[PDB]
């Protein structure tokens, strides 16, 4: 009869026919993941090409049913995710074209082999021939060489298939009624139709200027400190009153601090929190790890995993004869079938790995009560954050105890609080200003702010401005410097690390607030604690039914992303960082004073 | 569960404590009498209803629940005597292919009565349009296929559910539990009850 009875008819039809066809994709590739052959890809192109079918027929169904006349918010909602066109909307000719620029950029990504002129015999890949390369050298020479060496061979093919890319994605997302392409990915986080919680498009960046105001000062401090090190570690190359080069920050493309540990230690004298010893000594296995994981989710009362799991998850790598993917990922099957793809290592990042991964099994069980087409997280950043918080909370020293990883009497002082606490801002905080700098120079790209033939020449001002980070030659507009990171060159959101890094120290504050810890923050643990975990299990439960703004509102009391727990969570940082900075000078110059 | 089996037992005697005593079962739930007096009463007949559901829908095989299960396939009346026993079967009715033998009836326009089963395999009519006949848009059909694959949740894997409705009408009870006999004791003064005569 009415609108509303039929598009819920339609909706169910869709969740109980559509949960299957799911299921089918992703047993194919979990099926690829764990056994790379031949007939497992063509198993799993098939089963990608009948969903996508599926979901496009659905979709053309979807359309026919008028938004206006319906006033359920979860119906709604999940008509409006079905409505999405995507790449429909655009000519067959341009989706072909599309299609294939993205198909043919990731095999360049993933297939760039690049090596020295003069000796070609044999050349390195990216991974793990570069990455060793640039986390562990200190040669200046010889980072500087791979370093332009990549982004030339990368950037001059990428080029003009960069340019193609912004153009056709800008033509889709105007023809989808977006301003730009960034409109489109903004358009994740826009609420409308609920009163008092609606968030817009435009609202996005603003936010992102005003934490990222607040974020500076604590950046500044961090880099001057790392300018002085580094300034330590190499005698010439970097200037008091410069940028950092670009080729010495530890990574490849700068994303991540945390190979500098080493050489920006605070206390090398004092020994590390590392606990790979005492799991080799006790003989701890990887069921052991995952055991270990699964009792601090009951201590924190979110349920048990599933016999399905522990029988079907593959958490040690087969053999030499079977050939899997070694990157850890949490698979959500479909039909209450979760698995884990982890090659788990006795070490603690594996420790920590599995920890974030069970959460992102524990965030895909919880919404499993909601209708299929609504069975994700609000956003992309709650989904990272709740891994997140489980990896913050196992590392900490009073976990460790607890497990028995640590000894009893381990003096915890303040140095060892602050050198962890330098570890964990060259990890968390670091990424932050890369992070929005790549997405404000993308988002500008898109919206037609800067022209095609000015992209690096805004770029480095941007770096410089931002980043602290200086080039160390010249770059001309032949280069595509960008494009060499995974996840630009996939048509990836890059978004989600910023949002997920302000909500994962948000969720902290929250969760260590409901279990009455009165401590510092980062001393903080959230196992034993039966609120915490009720508090957390209420957002986890809606999945994509309500807002972010108001699952955030059930955290932490907030209708809008907050700056304030990262700067208390690093606080004895930030005045140890400030005492040891009076020497030096605080901020950066845009000059080309080290190097150009 | 649409066209759930429906066989009706009579002119025996029925144990009950067999399937009580049993571990292989999840379900045991009796409505309207209890187990532990079922091996001594009498009934007139007993409907045995067996069809096969998931893992989260065995809470919906109750008087007064709601669900696609209780309004559109098999509804249980408010005044019911019997048991309802369930129990898992991922063993047998799931294979790696995925098992799509079993159905269930998804929308109809009205809720089923007790005990009524429905076999009819005509297009649901969800909108004023007339269907013609053929399934397009908005337009469905009622009787949808299962999913059952051996790696599923418990909370998807296949469940056998065996409902017993126990009734007593004005015919004589002939489905008797099994009373047990004892040792006869010969020459000594004791209280006899030989077929009810004491
Ligand atoms: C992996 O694929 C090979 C190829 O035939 C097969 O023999 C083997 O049984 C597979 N192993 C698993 C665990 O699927
Ligand atoms: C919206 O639909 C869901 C399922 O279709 C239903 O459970 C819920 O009660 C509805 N909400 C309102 C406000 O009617
Ligand atoms: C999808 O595209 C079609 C035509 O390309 C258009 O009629 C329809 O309105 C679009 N969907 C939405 C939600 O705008
Ligand atoms: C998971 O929890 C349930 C209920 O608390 C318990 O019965 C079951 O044994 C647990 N499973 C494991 C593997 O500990
Ligand atoms: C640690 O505490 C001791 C004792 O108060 C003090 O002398 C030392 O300077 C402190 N170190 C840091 C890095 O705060
Ligand atoms: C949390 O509970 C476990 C289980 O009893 C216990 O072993 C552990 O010590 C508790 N945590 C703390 C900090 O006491």
């Amino acid at each position: 009869s009415t609108i509303e009875e039929q598009a819920k008819t339609f909706l169910d039809k869709f969740n109980h026919e559509a949960e299957d066809l799911f299921y089918q994709s992703s047993l194919a590739s979990w099926n690829y993941n764990t056994n790379i052959t031949e007939e497992n890809v063509q198993n799993m192109n098939n089963a990608g090409d009948k969903w996508s079918a599926f979901l496009k027929e659905q979709s053309t169904l979807a359309q026919m049913y008028p938004l206006q006349e319906i006033q359920n918010l979860t119906v709604k909602l999940q008509l409006q995710a079905l409505q999405q066109n995507g790449s429909s909307v655009l000519s067959e000719d341009k989706s072909k074209r599309l299609n294939t620029i993205l198909n043919t950029m990731s095999t360049i990504y993933s297939t760039g082999k690049v090596c020295n002129p003069d000796n070609p015999q044999e050349c390195l890949l990216l991974e793990p021939g570069l990455n060793e390369i640039m986390a562990n050298s200190l040669d200046y020479n010889e980072r500087l060489w791979a370093w332009e060496s990549w982004r030339s061979e990368v950037g001059k093919q990428l080029r003009p298939l960069y340019e193609e890319y912004v153009v056709l994605k800008n033509e889709m997302a105007r023809a989808n009624h977006y301003e730009d392409y960034g409109d489109y990915w903004r358009g994740d986080y826009e609420v409308n139709g609920v009163d008092g919680y609606d968030y817009s498009r435009g609202q996005l960046i603003e936010d992102v200027e005003h934490t990222f105001e607040e974020i500076k000062p604590l950046y500044e401090h961090l880099h001057a400190y790392v300018r002085a090190k580094l300034m330590n570690a190499y005698p010439s190359y970097i200037s008091p009153i410069g940028c950092l080069p670009a080729h010495l920050l530890g990574d490849m493309w700068g994303r991540f601090w945390t190979n500098l540990y080493s050489l920006t230690v605070p206390f090398g004298q004092k020994p590390n929190i590392d606990v790979t010893d005492a799991m080799v000594d006790q003989a701890w296995d990887a069921q052991r790890i995952f055991k270990e994981a699964e009792k601090f989710f009951v201590s924190v009362g979110l349920p048990n995993m599933t016999q399905g799991f522990w029988e079907n998850s593959m958490l040690t790598d087969p053999g030499n004869v079977q050939k899997a993917v070694c990157h850890p990922t949490a698979w959500d099957l479909g039909k209450g079938d979760f698995r884990i793809l982890m090659c788990t290592k006795v070490t603690m990042d594996d420790f920590l790995t599995a920890h974030h991964e069970m959460g992102h099994i524990q965030y895909d069980m919880a919404y499993a009560a909601q209708p299929f087409l609504l069975r994700n997280g609000a956003n992309e950043g709650f989904h990272e954050a709740v891994g997140e918080i489980m990896s913050l909370s196992a590392a900490t020293p009073k976990h460790l105890k607890s497990i028995g990883l640590l000894s009893p009497d381990f003096q915890e002082d303040n140095e060892t609080e602050i050198n962890f606490l330098l570890k964990q801002a060259l990890t968390i905080v670091g990424t932050l200003p890369f992070t929005y700098m790549l997405e404000k120079w993308r988002w500008m790209v898109f919206k037609g702010e800067i022209p095609k033939d000015q992209w690096m020449k805004k770029w480095w001002e941007m770096k410089r401005e931002i980043v602290g980070v200086v080039e160390p030659v010249p770059h001309d507009e032949t280069y595509c410097d960008p494009a060499s990171l995974f996840h630009v060159s996939n048509d990836y959101s890059f978004i989600r690390y910023y949002t997920r890094t302000l909500y994962q120290f948000q969720f902290q504050e929250a969760l260590c607030q409901a279990a009455k810890h009165e401590g510092p923050l980062h001393k903080c643990d959230i196992s034993n604690s039966t609120e915490a975990g009720q508090k957390l299990f209420n957002m986890l439960r809606l999945g994509k039914s309500e807002p972010w703004t108001l699952a955030l509102e059930n955290v932490v009391g907030a209708k809008n992303m907050n700056v304030r727990p990262l700067l208390n969570y690093f606080e004895p940082l930030f005045t140890w960082l400030k005492d040891q900075n009076k020497n030096s000078f605080v901020g950066w110059s845009t000059d080309w004073s080290p190097y150009a | 569960v649409y066209a759930w089996n429906r066989k009706r037992i009579s002119n025996c005697v029925a144990d009950y404590s067999v399937l009580y005593n049993s571990a292989s079962f999840s379900t045991f739930k009796c409505y309207g009498v209890s187990p532990t007096k079922l091996n001594d009463l009498c009934f007139t007949n007993v409907y045995a209803d067996s069809f096969v559901i998931r893992g989260d829908e065995v809470r919906q095989i109750a008087p007064g629940q709601t669900g696609k299960i209780a309004d559109y396939n098999y509804k249980l009346p408010d005044d019911f005597t019997g048991c309802v026993i369930a129990w898992n079967s991922n063993n047998l009715d799931s294979k790696v292919g995925g098992n799509y033998n079993y159905r269930y009836r998804l929308f109809r326009k009205s809720n089923l009565k007790p005990f009524e089963r429905d076999i009819s395999t005509e297009i649901y009519q969800a909108g004023s349009k007339p269907c013609n006949g053929v399934e397009g848009f908005n337009c469905y059909f009622p009787l949808q296929s299962y999913g059952f694959q051996p790696t599923n949740g418990v909370g998807y894997q296949p469940y056998r559910v065996v409902v017993l409705s126990f009734e007593l009408l004005h015919a004589p009870a002939t489905v008797c539990g099994p009373k047990k006999s004892t040792n006869l004791v010969k020459n000594k003064c004791v209280n006899f009850n030989f077929n009810g005569l004491t």
